[PDB]
């Protein structure tokens, strides 16, 4: 039982430090969205970035 | 061309160092507060994004 609670705990740490890496009301790793662009060139070219849900 | 009153090559000279004396302007700003986008006016966005951030 120390250990499940002790696992319960560190699965938990994980939820919230994955829910909470936000910048500008946006993340990469928290799974709200597929991809996110950027800016490449002068002419409205994106830079692709695939999201890898954590 | 050729008078004593109107002299509009003054004029021209006058607007180019009023230009070079405001890119000095922003220049010692950018340079005494260190901050590219010091206050709301350089840029509304990134200066908002940047104080809630």
């Amino acid at each position: 039982n120390a250990l499940k609670s002790d696992f319960d705990s560190l699965r938990d740490q994980i939820t919230k430090a994955a829910s909470n890496a936000k910048f500008n009301g946006v993340s990469i790793a928290d799974g709200t969205t597929t991809k996110l662009s950027f800016l490449a060139n002068s002419d409205g070219s994106a830079f692709t970035v695939t999201a890898k849900t954590l | 061309l050729n008078s004593i009153n109107t002299n509009s090559g003054a004029l021209i000279a006058l607007q180019n160092l009023n230009s070079t004396n405001a890119e000095l302007t922003q220049v010692q700003q950018r340079i005494n507060t260190g901050k590219k986008i010091g206050s709301a006016k350089d840029n509304g966005a990134i200066w908002a994004t940047a104080k809630n951030q």
